[PDB]
Parts: C-alpha cells; structure tokens; sequence
C-alpha cells in the first residue's frame, strides 16, 4: 500500500458517514460553487439584463425581492447560448449586470447532479445491491437537464431557461404555456399522470400496509415502536391487504407479490417523469401540443368554438403580453 | 404641468385625419392611390407648415397631384409631435395585427 | 420596503412558540 | 346557417356583373389556397406584410381594384403594389414568376378563379375575423 | 488589409474604429469650388465619465469614471454626411445616416447603474473660418441631438407608457393619484450635446482622418421619472473623405 | 428587517441539516 | 482574470484526472464479493 | 471656514448630549445635516454686537 | 401615542427567551424524579 492506493481507499472507502465515491470527486466541488454562488446571489446579485434590451430585473432579497419573488436571474439574451464564465467580462461589475451567476450555478449545478446520479450507482456497486436507483433518479435528472440545457439549446438562449426562482419558475411555466401549448400535449399529459398516480400510489401503499400492521403495541404508545430495526420478520399482514383491497375492487387488481408490487410504485412516476421530461426536451424544438383552434366549424364556415378556443384566447393573453418590450416584429419564433 | 403628448394629440387634427406631419405611412392605405409610392414622398418631405404644400413636392406626376387634391381633405398638419416621429415610428411604430 | 411591521413579530413567535413547544418535550424524554 | 348560392355569389368585374359559384369550386380554392397563398396569407392578413390583407374592403381601395374575381385573377397573373405603380412578380408568386414560385406552375386559370372566389366568399362567412388576425381568432 | 468577418468575429474589435500610422500627418487641400461628403465617420468611447452632484452646499461637482457594463456594443459607426464648404471658409458636417447612436451602461460608485444614449443624432459640426487644408490641428465642434433613451411604445414594469400601456397605477385602485403623477405620466424628453473633434492624424493620399473626441450630453431620464446625469465621454475617431 | 429574518431562517435549517445527519439517534439492530 | 482563468484550468483538470486514474485503478475489484 | 470644522462647533455632536434609551444613530434626532447656514451675528439697535 | 415599533418585540422576546429556558431546565428536572 503506497500513497494513491491509500487514497485510493479512501475515495471509495464504505466507512465514511457520507460515501465519497469516484463520481463524489467531481459532485462535490461542482456542488460546493454552485451553492455558494446561488446563496451570495440570492441574497445580494444585483438586477440582471436577462432579455438583452437594457431593462434589469431584480431578484435578490436586498434589491427589494421576498422568498416568494427573489431569483437568481437567467443570463442575458444578448449572449444567447454563448459561454460567459467570469474570465470572459472585463469586471465582476459587468459579468453580474449580464447574469453570468446564472451560468456558473446550473453547470456546476447540472455537473453535480449528474455525479450525484453516478454515486448512486458507485455506492450500491460497493455494498453489493442492484444497480437500478440511480435510474430511478435520472427521471428528476432529465427533467432538470430540461429545463436548465435543452429548451435554452432549442431557442438559441438561456435567458429562455427556467430561472432560479419561486415566481421565476411560474413566468417560465406560463410563457411556455403561450408558445407550444403543453397542456394540450401529451407527454405534459403524462407527467401529470405520472405525479397524481404516484401521489394516487403513495397514500394507498402507505394506507395499506398501515392499515395491515400487526398488533404489537398497546393503544398508549406509538405503533411506530412495534417495528424494531433489523428485524427479520415482517411488521404487517400483507395477506389480509390483499384480502381488504381485493374486495375494495376485485381479487385480481390487487397485488399478492411484494416485489411486484414494488417494481409498480418504481416504474409508474419514473416512466411518466420521463415522458414529461421528453415533452419539455421536444417542445424545445417547437414540435408543441395538439392545435384544435377552429377545428370545429359548421355547414356554412363559421367557426364554433371548443374548449380548446378557449384555452388559446388565454394562451393569447400571455402570448401578446410576455417580454412586452423585447419584439420589434411580428411572429415570436424563438 | 404633467401631460402624456399622445392623448392630446387625439383631440386635435390628429385623431380624425392622416396628419402628414406625424401619422406612421400606413394610415396611407385607407385612401385609394396613395400607398406605397405618394406616402413614401408625403413622409420623406417631412413637415409642412399647410396641407396644400404636399401638392409641391418635387417631382410629381400630373396623376399623382390629382390624387392627392382628391385627398387634401383627408389630410391635416399639426405641429411635429417628438414622440410620434422619432425612432422611425413614422415607418414603423411596432403595429402589426 | 414598506412592509408590514407586525410581520416580523408575526413571523418570530410562528417560529418561536411552537420550536420551544418540541424542545420543551424533547429534553424531558432524555432525562428520564 | 349553411353555404347558400346567395354567399356563393361574388363580383366577377367591377361593372358589377357577379358570377355564382358551387360547393365544389369554394373547397377547390380553399384547398388552393391552402397550398398556394396560406404561408403567407392564413386567415387574410399577410405575414411578411401585416399592413395589407385580404379584406374585399382593402381589395376595393386596391389600384387597380380587387374585390373581383377578374381584379384577382389578374392579381395572380400579374401582380401589383396598392397603388399599382409597380410589378412586383419579382417578389410575389404568379404565373408570370412561376420558375421562380414552383406551386405556381402547375395552375390553370380554373384553379385561379377557385382561389379568388374563395377569397372574396370567405369574409361573407367569417366577416372580422378574416383579415383581423388574432385578435379575432 | 483585407480582412474578413471570420477573422474578427469574436475579438471584440467590431467595436473598434481604424487607425492610421504616426507617420499619417499630412494635409487633405479643401476645394471650395467642390463638394465634399464623409462616407464614413465612427467614433469608438473610451472612456465614460459621470457629473457628481454636491449636497445643499453649492461645493463642487467632479466628473467621476465610471465601469461600462454593457460590453463591445458602444461604437458609432458608418455615419455619413454632407462636408459643406462655407463662404468664410470654414466646414461644416452635416450627418445624414448611420449607426449614430448606441445605447450604453456605466457604473458608479456605490451601485448606480446610469444608463444613456450615446449618440450624435442629428451632428452638425463646423470647423473655424477659412481653412483651406485638412491639417493635424484641425477641429470641429458640433451639436446633436439626444432622443429620450426609450421610445414611445415602452412600457414600464407595470404596464404604463406614453404612446401605449396603462395611464394609471392599476395595482393601486383607490390611492391618490396626485402622489405618482410623475410615473403615471411618461415624458419623452429630446435635448443637446456638444462634441469637440480634433483631427490628430491626416493621409492626404487617400483622405483618412482620425483623431479623438470629447462630447458632453445628458443620461436616460427614464421617460420624465427622475432627472438625468450629465455625462462626458471621450473617444477616439475616424473619417474618410471623398469628393461628393 | 425582512432580508434579515429570511437569511436566520434559511441558516436555522442548514443548522438543522448538520445535527440531523450527524448526531442522529443511531440507527441499531436490535 | 488570466489569473483566474488558469486557477481554474488547473483545478477542473486536476479533479478531472482524479476521476479518470480512480476508476482506472481497479475499480471492478472494488466491491464487497468477487474481488476476481 | 470649511463646513467640516464649523461642524465640530455644535452641541449636536457633543456625546454628552445623548440618553440611555434614546437609541439609534444621531442622524434620528436632529436630523441629517445638509448644510451650514452660515455663522450669526446678533447686533442691538445700538449695533453692538451680542453674542 | 408615537412609540417605538421594536418595542413590542424586544419586550416580547425579553420576556420569552429566558422563560422558556427556566420552563426547560424545570420539566425535564420532574420527569427525573
Ligand atoms: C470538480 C471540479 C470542478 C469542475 C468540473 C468545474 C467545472 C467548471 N467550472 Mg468550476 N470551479 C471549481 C471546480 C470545478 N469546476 C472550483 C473548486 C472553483 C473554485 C475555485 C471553481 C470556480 C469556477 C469559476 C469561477 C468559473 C468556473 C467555471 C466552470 C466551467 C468551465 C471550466 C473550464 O473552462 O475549464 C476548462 C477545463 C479544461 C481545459 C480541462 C479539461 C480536462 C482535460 C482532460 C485536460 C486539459 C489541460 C488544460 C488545458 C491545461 C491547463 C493548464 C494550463 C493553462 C497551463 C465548468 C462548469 C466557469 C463558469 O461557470 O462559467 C460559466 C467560471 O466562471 N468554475
Ligand atoms: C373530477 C375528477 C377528475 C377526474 C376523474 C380526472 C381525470 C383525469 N385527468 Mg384531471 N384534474 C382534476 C379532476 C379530475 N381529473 C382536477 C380537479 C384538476 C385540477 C383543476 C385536474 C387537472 C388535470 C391535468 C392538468 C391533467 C389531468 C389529466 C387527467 C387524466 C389522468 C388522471 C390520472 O392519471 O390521475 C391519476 C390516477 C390514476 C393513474 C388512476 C387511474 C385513473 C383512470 C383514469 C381511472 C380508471 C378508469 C377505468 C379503466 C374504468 C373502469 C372500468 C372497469 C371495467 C374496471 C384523467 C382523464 C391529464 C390529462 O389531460 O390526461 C388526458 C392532465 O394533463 N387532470
Ligand atoms: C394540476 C395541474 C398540473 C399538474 C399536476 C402538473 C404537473 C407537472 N408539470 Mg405542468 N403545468 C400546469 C399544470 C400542471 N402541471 C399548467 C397550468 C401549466 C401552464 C401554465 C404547466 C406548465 C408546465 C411547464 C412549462 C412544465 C410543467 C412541468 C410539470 C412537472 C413538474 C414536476 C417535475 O418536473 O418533476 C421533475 C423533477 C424535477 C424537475 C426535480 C429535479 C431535482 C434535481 C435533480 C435535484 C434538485 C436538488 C435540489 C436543488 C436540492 C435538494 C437538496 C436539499 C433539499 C438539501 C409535472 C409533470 C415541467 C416538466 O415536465 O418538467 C420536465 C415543466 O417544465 N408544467
Ligand atoms: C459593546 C457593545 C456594543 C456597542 C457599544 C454598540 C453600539 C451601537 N450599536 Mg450595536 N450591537 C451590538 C453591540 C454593541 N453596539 C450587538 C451585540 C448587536 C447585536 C444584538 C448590535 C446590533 C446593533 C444594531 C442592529 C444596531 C446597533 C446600533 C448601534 C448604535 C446605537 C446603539 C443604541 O441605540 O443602543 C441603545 C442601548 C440601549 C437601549 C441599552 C440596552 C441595555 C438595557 C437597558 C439593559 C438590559 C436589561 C438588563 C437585563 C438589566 C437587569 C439585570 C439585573 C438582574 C442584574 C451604537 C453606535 C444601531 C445603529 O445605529 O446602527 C448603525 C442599530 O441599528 N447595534
Ligand atoms: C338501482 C340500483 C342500480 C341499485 C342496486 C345496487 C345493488 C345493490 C345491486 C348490485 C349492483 C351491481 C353490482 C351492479 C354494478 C353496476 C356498476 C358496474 C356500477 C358502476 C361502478 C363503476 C363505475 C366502477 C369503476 C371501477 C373503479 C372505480 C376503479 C377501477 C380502476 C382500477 C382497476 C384501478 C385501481 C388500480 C390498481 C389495480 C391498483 C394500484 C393501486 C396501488 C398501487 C395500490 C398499492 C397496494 C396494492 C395492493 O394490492 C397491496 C396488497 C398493497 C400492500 C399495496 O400497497
Ligand atoms: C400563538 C402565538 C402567535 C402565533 C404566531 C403568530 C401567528 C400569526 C399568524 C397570523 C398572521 C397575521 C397576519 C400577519 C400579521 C399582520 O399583518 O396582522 C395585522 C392584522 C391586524 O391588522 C392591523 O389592523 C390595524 C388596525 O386595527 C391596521 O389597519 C394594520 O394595517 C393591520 O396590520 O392582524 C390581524 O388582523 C390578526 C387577525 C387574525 C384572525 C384572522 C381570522 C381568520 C383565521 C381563519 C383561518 C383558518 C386557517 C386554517 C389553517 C389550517
Ligand atoms: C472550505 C470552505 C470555504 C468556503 C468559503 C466561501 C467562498 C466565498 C465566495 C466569495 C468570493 C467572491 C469574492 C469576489 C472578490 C470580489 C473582488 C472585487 O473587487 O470585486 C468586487 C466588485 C463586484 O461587484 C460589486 O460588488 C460590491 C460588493 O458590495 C457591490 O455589491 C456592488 O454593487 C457590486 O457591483 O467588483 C470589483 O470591484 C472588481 C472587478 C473584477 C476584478 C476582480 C478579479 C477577481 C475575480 C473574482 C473571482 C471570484 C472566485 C471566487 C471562488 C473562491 C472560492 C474558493
Ligand atoms: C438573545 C437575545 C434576544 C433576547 C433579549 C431580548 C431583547 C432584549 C432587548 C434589549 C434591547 C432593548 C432596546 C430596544 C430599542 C429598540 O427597539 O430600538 C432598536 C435600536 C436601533 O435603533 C433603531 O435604529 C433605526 C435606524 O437604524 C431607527 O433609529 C429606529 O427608530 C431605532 O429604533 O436597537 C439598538 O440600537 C440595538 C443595540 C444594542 C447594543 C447596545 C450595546 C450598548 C449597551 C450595553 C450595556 C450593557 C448593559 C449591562 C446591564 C447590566
Ligand atoms: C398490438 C399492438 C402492437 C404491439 C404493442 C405491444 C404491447 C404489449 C407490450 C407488453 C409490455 C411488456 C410488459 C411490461 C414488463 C412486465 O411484464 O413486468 C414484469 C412484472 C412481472 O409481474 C409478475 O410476474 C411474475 C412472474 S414472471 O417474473 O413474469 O415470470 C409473478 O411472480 C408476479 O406475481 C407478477 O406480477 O410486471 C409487474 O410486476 C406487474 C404489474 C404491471 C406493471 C408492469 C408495467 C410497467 C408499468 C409502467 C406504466 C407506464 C405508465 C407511465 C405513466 C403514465
Ligand atoms: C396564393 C396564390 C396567393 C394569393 C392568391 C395572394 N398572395 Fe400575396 N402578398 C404578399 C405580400 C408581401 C403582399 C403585399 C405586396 C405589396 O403590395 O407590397 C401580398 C399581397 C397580396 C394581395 C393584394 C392584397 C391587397 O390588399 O391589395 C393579394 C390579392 C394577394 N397577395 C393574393 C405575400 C405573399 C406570400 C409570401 C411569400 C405568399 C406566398 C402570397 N402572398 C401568396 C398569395
Ligand atoms: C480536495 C478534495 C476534495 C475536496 C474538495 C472541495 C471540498 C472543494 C471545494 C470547493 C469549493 C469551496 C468551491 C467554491 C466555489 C465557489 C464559487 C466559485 C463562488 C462564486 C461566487 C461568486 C462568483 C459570487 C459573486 C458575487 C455575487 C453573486 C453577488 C454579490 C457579489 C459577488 C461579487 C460576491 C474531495 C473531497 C472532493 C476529494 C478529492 C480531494
Ligand atoms: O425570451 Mn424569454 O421568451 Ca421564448 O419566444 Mn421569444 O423568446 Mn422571449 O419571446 Mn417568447
Ligand atoms: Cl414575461
Ligand atoms: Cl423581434
């Protein structure tokens, strides 16, 4: 054993409180700077150009900005997808005003995350389980690298990325309403169905092995203490869940094999999130939602309108409205 | 003291007729024979201090200051508004459908 | 920021009270 | 409501003589339209120039005039600024230019009166809507 | 020499006007029975610098520097205009076109963002009398005009503007008026600068000046909302000259 | 005052964070 | 901002070769059965 | 004289002018100065000047 | 009547604050017993 085995040991070492990892060498320096910048920036960045014709918007808490409408602000539309590291301006002063804070967060930030998903990988290698929840984890990943890399990709900028905000990430969510419709498309669709069925899923297998637990304390203390961690056998009678939700709707929509009814709750977010993270990748290159407008007409021409009419009256509304200063000529495409 | 320049304007000449001293070159289309041609010279020799002077621009045809005498009643001049010509609003002023 | 002056009472004893309530009962599970 | 030979009645010259089309023939121009003209033309305004649309009364102001199948018909074959001081085949697809505008090549004069009906029909039928882009969609 | 946009894209000298040798001293001969034109002149900021303001004291206001924010986008370029000769010898520019104007973006000390339109808008700049050459002593003094730094049609953060947006404070229903008239109510305000060039360099062979620049104009009012700056900026510029 | 209680507020629970993770109660098998 | 440009070369690329001569270490031995 | 020293010469800035509870900083009593009005000079009718 | 704004809460925290940290020490010395 010489110095880089050692080292070597360590990196990968199962004995650490917390895993450091290959994967670990790159996520936590990429990590560190990106938490420090959007910390100093949240509280302190000063206004940002982020549509490129001269008109800041503020979104740090000492320029008059709360927890609900601070952001860290996306770089300037004039720098379209060019690289804008700190070297590159000639002052901080000037790297702040165009928003390079945004940039040097979501690449550390997306680097970070990417190693986070490696690490789950490296660590379940190193304690001898399966593989697979680091796969469960690139469903939020993609959805990231989505917002933050590929619609700024597809519309040449990332002053057209999601900003780092809690009003931010509503701006963006409307504007991308107006320009491809998502709601109408049907991978958003979903994705929907993706977090209420998980959400569906969660209460149920929560409230069904809940429901099943064996006695194992008195009416005094916590149910919670008649699991003891550890132990080898089960804590509820999965038989009589299945003998209670079997009859709720019939025998058969009703799981009697653990694993497979885990391997449902795994697979039914995850492939929804995928496809809802596809749908926001794809409208990136303006393949947008279903477009019913004045699909419906009668035998003379006019026009009878839908629901869907309704929706791009609204859909309108933000379309005319968004960036109120920042087209010169009539079509916005891009 | 504060006024917005624009409102007034909407009082005078200026909300009832193409005012050659101000209005963008579209509002040309709403009179057969004046666009794109005459509106573009009409713009071009830029302020008149009367309606009639339009009927001097150099150059004319004799078919063109009848069509323009066919219209000096859809004309007027008020003073030149700063805020309705500058930045090329006269071609331009950001109104599409 | 002309903000709301009982806000940052308002916000104080929402933390405050309720944090002091878990200390309370936390510590006392310890020390028996 | 339905399509009445009343709505299917438009001008054919400026003297006012009309001409009354068919079911066919306003599906045959609203289709020729489609592959023809709605690039730029969807719903009577026109894209790369908001300034003029397909209004019959922007039509009638047109030099020549236009709110007639004739006017049109001419219109495609050789068309004009408003005022009509110029030709602009050069930069607007008509028989004259069609080795320069391909979709133009394979037109008969039957397809250009199925285009210039239907333009003229439609405002019948949409009325503001045609022309007025989205504030009216 | 020919260069090209792929030599120079990306280096940040699109921003920069041309030069000419220390050896391009010479003297362009002026000819009154002729007509002169300037097919290009560009002026390249080098420096911006900000009127302070004393406090109640009436002290003294220091024009301090200030930290451009806005990047290699400041140039004034590809002007032309009409050299008149005048009957007491003296020229006189007259701008007709070009990029005349370039919205810009300093800092101040302490934070201040000052935004302004650089610009020469409307130039008219003569020389002194009787001249009858080009010579490297050579000056001219002008005045543009200074639009209001936005335009008509914009609109503030809340919806207000002059040629559109709303003419009230709507979030506010029912608060008095007369308290916001100066925001409710956008200015569009137009004034003058003046600007010294001073011809430094001369090639009498092919009619290409360059020398520097002072001009002194007023900062972004933001559409009458509160005052401006008066703001120095000091380049270096180039013109040719063709007979016209 | 605002910008003040935000930031203690946000520092609280990274506090929160450091002692949740290393002085938790241990997990044992029992 | 050279400075800084390079700091920052040096850095990335320094951590960029942990993270390459680490997994070339042997990595697939590295787990808690079949050391191979 | 300069604003500065004319400054030092006024009670405003004497520490011995404070109170136990009257907190925050002396430009929320008497204000933040902005400007000497000038030094004053009190004649009577007879002009012998007072002080 | 014109009084200061922080008055309140630096009596209320006054007041709290070392309540609260006698309330602690007191319960957690009964449940010993
Ligand atoms: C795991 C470590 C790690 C990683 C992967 C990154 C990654 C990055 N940083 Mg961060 N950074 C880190 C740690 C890290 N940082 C630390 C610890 C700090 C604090 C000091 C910072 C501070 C920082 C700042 C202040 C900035 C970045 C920026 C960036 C981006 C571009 C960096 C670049 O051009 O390098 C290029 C990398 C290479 C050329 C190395 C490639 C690897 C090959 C194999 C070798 C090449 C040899 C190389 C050229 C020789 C260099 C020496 C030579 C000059 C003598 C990228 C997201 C910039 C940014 O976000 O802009 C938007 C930026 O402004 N970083
Ligand atoms: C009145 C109740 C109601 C119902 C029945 C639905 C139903 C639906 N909505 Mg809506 N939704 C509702 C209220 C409702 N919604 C409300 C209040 C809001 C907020 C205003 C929304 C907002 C919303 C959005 C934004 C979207 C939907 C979508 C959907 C679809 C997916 C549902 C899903 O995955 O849920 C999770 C539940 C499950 C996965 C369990 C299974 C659900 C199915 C539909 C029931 C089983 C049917 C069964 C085969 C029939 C019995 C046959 C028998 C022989 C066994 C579905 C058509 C999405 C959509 O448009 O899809 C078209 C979508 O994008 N919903
Ligand atoms: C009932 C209404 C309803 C519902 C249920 C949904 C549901 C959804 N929408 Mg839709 N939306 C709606 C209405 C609705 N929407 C309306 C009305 C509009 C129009 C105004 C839209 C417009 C819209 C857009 C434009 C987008 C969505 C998206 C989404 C998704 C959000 C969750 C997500 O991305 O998870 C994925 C998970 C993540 C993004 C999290 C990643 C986590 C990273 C990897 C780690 C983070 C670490 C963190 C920084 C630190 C943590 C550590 C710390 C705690 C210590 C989801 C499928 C988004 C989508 O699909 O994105 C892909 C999207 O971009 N919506
Ligand atoms: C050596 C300590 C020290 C000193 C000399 C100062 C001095 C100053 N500070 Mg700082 N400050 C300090 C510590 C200190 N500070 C600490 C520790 C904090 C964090 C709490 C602050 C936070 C702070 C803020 C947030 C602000 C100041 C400001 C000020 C100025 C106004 C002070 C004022 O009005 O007080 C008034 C003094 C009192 C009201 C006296 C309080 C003492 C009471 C009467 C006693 C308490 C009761 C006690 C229990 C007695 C009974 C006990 C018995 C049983 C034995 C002044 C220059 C202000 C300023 O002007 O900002 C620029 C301002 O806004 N300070
Ligand atoms: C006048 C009149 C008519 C009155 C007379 C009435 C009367 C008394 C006479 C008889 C009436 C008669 C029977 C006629 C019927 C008429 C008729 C059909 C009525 C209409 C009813 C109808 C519309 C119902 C639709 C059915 C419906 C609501 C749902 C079906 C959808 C469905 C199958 C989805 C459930 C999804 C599923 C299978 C499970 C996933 C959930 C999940 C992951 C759970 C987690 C989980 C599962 C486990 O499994 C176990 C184990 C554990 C641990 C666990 O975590
Ligand atoms: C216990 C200790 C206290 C707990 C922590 C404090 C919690 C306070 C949370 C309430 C926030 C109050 C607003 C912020 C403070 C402030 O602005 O108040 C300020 C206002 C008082 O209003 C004051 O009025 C003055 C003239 O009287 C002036 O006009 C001031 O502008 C105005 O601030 O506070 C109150 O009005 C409190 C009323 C509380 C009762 C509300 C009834 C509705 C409750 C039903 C909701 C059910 C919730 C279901 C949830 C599950
Ligand atoms: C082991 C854990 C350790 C964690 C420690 C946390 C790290 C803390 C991060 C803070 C680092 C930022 C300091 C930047 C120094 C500013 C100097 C300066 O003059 O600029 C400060 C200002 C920035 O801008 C001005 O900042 C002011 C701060 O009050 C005001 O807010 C002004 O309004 C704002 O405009 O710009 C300048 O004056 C200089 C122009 C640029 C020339 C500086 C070259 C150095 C480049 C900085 C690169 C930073 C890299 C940080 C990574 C280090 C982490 C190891
Ligand atoms: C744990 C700490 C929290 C628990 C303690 C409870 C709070 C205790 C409150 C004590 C302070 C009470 C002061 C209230 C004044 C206030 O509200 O105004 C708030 C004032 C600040 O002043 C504010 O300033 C503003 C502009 O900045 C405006 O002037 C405001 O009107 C003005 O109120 O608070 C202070 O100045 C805090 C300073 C405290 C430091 C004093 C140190 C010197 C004295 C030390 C002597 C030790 C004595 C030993 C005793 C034995
Ligand atoms: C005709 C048109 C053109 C062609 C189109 C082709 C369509 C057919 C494609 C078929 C797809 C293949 C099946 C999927 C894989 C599978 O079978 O899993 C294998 C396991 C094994 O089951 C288990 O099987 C076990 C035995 S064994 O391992 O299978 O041998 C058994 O022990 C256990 O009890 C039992 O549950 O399946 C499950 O556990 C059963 C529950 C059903 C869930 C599986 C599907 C995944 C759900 C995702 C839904 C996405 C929703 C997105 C959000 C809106
Ligand atoms: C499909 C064959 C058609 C038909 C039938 C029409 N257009 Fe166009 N159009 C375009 C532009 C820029 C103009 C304005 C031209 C100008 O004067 O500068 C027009 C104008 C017309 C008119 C005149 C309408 C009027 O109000 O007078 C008419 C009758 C007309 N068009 C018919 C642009 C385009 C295109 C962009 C490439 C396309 C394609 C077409 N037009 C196609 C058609
Ligand atoms: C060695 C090692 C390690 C460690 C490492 C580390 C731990 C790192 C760290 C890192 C770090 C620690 C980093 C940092 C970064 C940061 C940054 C980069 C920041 C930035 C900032 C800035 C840039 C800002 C600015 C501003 C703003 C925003 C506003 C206001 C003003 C100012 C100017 C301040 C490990 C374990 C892996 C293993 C291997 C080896
Ligand atoms: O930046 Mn942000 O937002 Ca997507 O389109 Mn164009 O751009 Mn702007 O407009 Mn709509
Ligand atoms: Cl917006
Ligand atoms: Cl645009």
């Amino acid at each position: 054993a010489n110095l880089w085995e050692r080292f070597c040991n360590w990196v990968t070492s199962t004995d650490n409180r917390l895993y450091v990892g290959w994967f670990g060498v790159i996520m936590i320096p990429t990590l560190l700077a990106a938490t420090i910048c959007f910390v100093i920036a949240f509280i302190a960045a000063p206004p940002v150009d982020i549509d490129g014709i001269r008109e800041p918007v503020s979104g740090s808490l000492l320029y008059g900005n709360n927890i609900i409408t601070g952001a860290v602000v996306p770089s300037s539309n004039a720098i379209g997808l060019h690289f804008y590291p700190i070297w590159e301006a000639a002052s901080l002063d000037e790297w702040l005003y165009n928003g390079g804070p945004y940039q040097l967060i979501i690449f550390h930030f997306l680097l970070g995350a990417s190693c986070y998903m490696g690490r789950q990988w490296e660590l379940s290698y190193r304690l001898g389980m399966r593989p697979w929840i680091c796969v469960a984890y690139s469903a939020p990943l993609a959805s990231a690298f989505a917002v933050f890399l590929i619609y700024p990709i597809g519309q040449g900028s990332f002053s057209d990325g999601m900003p780092l905000g809690i009003s931010g990430t509503f701006n963006f969510m409307i504007v991308f309403q107006a320009e491809h419709n998502i709601l109408m498309h049907p991978f958003h669709q979903l994705g929907v169905a993706g977090v209420f069925g998980g959400a569906l899923f969660c209460a149920m297998h929560g409230s069904l092995v809940t429901s099943s637990l064996i006695r194992e304390t008195t009416e005094t203390e916590s149910a919670n203490y008649g699991y003891k961690f550890g132990q080898e056998e089960e804590t509820y009678n999965i038989v009589a869940a299945h003998g209670y939700f079997g009859r709720l709707i019939f025998q058969y929509a009703s799981f009697n094999n653990s694993r497979s009814l885990h391997f449902f709750l795994a697979a039914w977010p995850v492939v929804g999130v995928w496809f809802t993270a596809l749908g926001i990748s794809t409208m990136a290159f303006n393949l947008n939602g279903f477009n019913f407008n004045h699909s419906v007409i009668d035998a003379k021409g006019n026009v009878i309108n839908t629901w869907a009419d309704i929706i791009n009256r609204a859909n309108l509304g933000m379309e005319v409205m968004h960036e109120r200063n920042a087209h010169n000529f009539p079509l916005d495409l891009a | 003291e504060l006024v917005n320049v624009v409102d007034e304007k909407l009082g005078t000449a200026y909300g009832e007729k193409i005012d050659l001293n101000n209005t963008n070159i579209a509002a040309f289309i709403q009179y057969r024979g004046l666009y794109p041609t005459l509106a573009k010279l009409i713009v071009k020799n830029a302020p008149y201090e009367s309606v009639e002077d339009v009927l001097n621009i150099p150059g004319l045809t004799e078919r063109q200051k009848q069509i323009l005498r066919e219209n000096l009643e859809h004309f007027t001049v008020t003073e030149v508004e700063t805020a309705l010509v500058e930045g090329g609003d006269r071609y331009n002023n950001g109104l599409y459908k | 920021m002309e903000v709301n002056q009982l806000g940052l009472i308002a916000t104080a004893l929402f933390v405050l009270v309720p944090s002091v309530f878990l200390i309370i009962l936390y510590v006392q599970t310890e020390s028996q | 409501a339905e399509l009445t030979p009343e709505v299917l009645t438009v001008p054919l010259n400026s003297e006012g003589k009309t001409i009354t089309l068919t079911e066919k023939q306003y599906l045959e121009g609203k289709r020729l339209f489609q592959y023809a003209c709605a690039s730029c033309h969807v719903g009577g305004i026109t894209k790369t120039n908001p300034s003029l649309d397909l209004r019959t009364e922007t039509l009638a102001l047109a030099t020549p005039p236009r709110d007639n199948i004739e006017g049109l018909v001419d219109y495609m074959k050789n068309p004009t600024t408003y005022d009509g001081e110029q030709e602009i085949a050069e930069v607007h697809p008509s028989l004259r230019s069609a080795d320069i505008f391909p979709k133009m090549r394979n037109l008969t004069e039957k397809d250009l009166v199925a285009i210039a009906g239907h333009i003229l029909v439609e405002p019948k039928i949409l009325g503001d809507k045609w022309g007025g882009g989205k504030v009216y969609y | 020499q020919t260069l090209t946009y792929d030599d120079i894209v990306g280096t940040g000298l699109a921003n920069k006007c041309p030069t000419l040798d220390d050896t391009a001293r010479g003297a362009y001969p002026i000819d009154s029975s002729q007509t002169y034109r300037i097919a290009r002149l560009c002026l390249q900021p080098t420096t911006f610098l900000v009127k302070e303001e004393p406090k109640n004291k009436r002290q003294e206001a220091e024009f301090v520097p200030t930290k451009l924010v806005t990047r290699e986008t400041t140039s004034l370029d590809q002007i032309q205009g009409e050299l008149k000769v005048n009957s007491d010898g003296s020229l006189t520019f007259v701008e007709e076109d070009g990029i005349d104007f370039q919205p810009v973006t300093v800092q101040m000390a302490g934070g201040e963002r000052i935004p302004l339109l650089f610009t020469v808008k409307n130039l008219v700049a003569s020389t002194q009398p009787n001249v009858t050459s080009i010579t490297t002593s050579t000056d001219f003094k002008g005045e543009f005009n200074v639009p209001s730094y936005r335009t008509a049609n914009f609109l503030d953060p809340k919806g207000r503007g002059l040629a559109s947006g709303y003419d009230s404070a709507i979030a506010l229903p029912q608060a008095k008026e007369e308290e916001l008239a100066r925001a409710n109510v956008k200015r569009f305000s137009l004034t003058k600068g003046q600007i010294s060039l001073n011809v430094a360099k001369v090639d009498g062979r092919t009619g290409e000046i360059a020398g520097t620049f002072e001009s002194e104009q007023l900062s972004d009012d933001d559409m009458g909302a509160h005052e401006p700056h008066e703001v120095k900026i000091q380049g270096v510029f180039y013109a040719s000259i063709e007979p016209a | 005052m605002e910008t003040i209680t935000y930031v203690f507020i946000f520092a609280c629970i990274i506090a929160l964070f450091f002692f949740a993770i290393f002085f938790r109660e241990p997990p044992r098998i029992t | 901002m050279e400075t800084l440009k390079i700091t920052v070369y040096i850095v990335v690329t320094f951590f960029v070769l942990l993270f390459v001569f680490g997994f070339l270490s042997g990595d697939p031995a590295r787990n808690p059965k079949r050391k191979d | 004289i300069p604003e500065k020293l004319a400054f030092y010469d006024y009670i405003g800035n004497n520490p011995a002018k404070g109170g136990l509870f009257r907190t925050g900083p002396m430009n929320k009593g008497d204000g933040i100065a902005q400007a000497w009005k000038g030094h004053a000079v009190f004649r009577n009718k007879e002009g012998e000047e007072l002080f």
